């Protein structure tokens, strides 16, 4: 969708792996601020928003 | 500003009480093996201020 007009989507109850989408290089930029992207398959929250 | 002043920002480990290390080698982020190319997942651990 558009810039102004963002896609928003929930995640919740279910198994997330985040290895795959880490180290697939298609992305150009992956910055990731709120903690190493190492570890996001260790601590886990409740919720996710996309 | 003054750039002389700089530290070590990545490190497989962490550091034992009262030592100093000054190994300045490229830091492997990921599973990429940087190879001393630098690059995505490899990041000079020394920046300054």
């Amino acid at each position: 969708a558009s810039v102004y007009a963002w896609n928003r989507k929930r995640i919740s109850n279910c198994v997330a792996d985040y290895s795959v989408l880490y180290n697939s290089a298609s992305f150009s930029t992956f910055k990731c601020y709120g903690v190493s992207p190492t570890k996001l398959n260790d601590l886990c929250f409740t919720n996710v928003y996309a | 500003g003054n750039y002389n002043y700089r530290y070590r920002l990545f490190r497989k480990s962490n550091l034992k009480p009262f030592e100093r290390d000054i190994s300045t080698e490229i830091y492997q982020a990921g599973s990429k093996p940087c190879n001393g190319v630098e690059g995505f997942n490899c990041y000079f651990p020394l920046q300054s201020y």
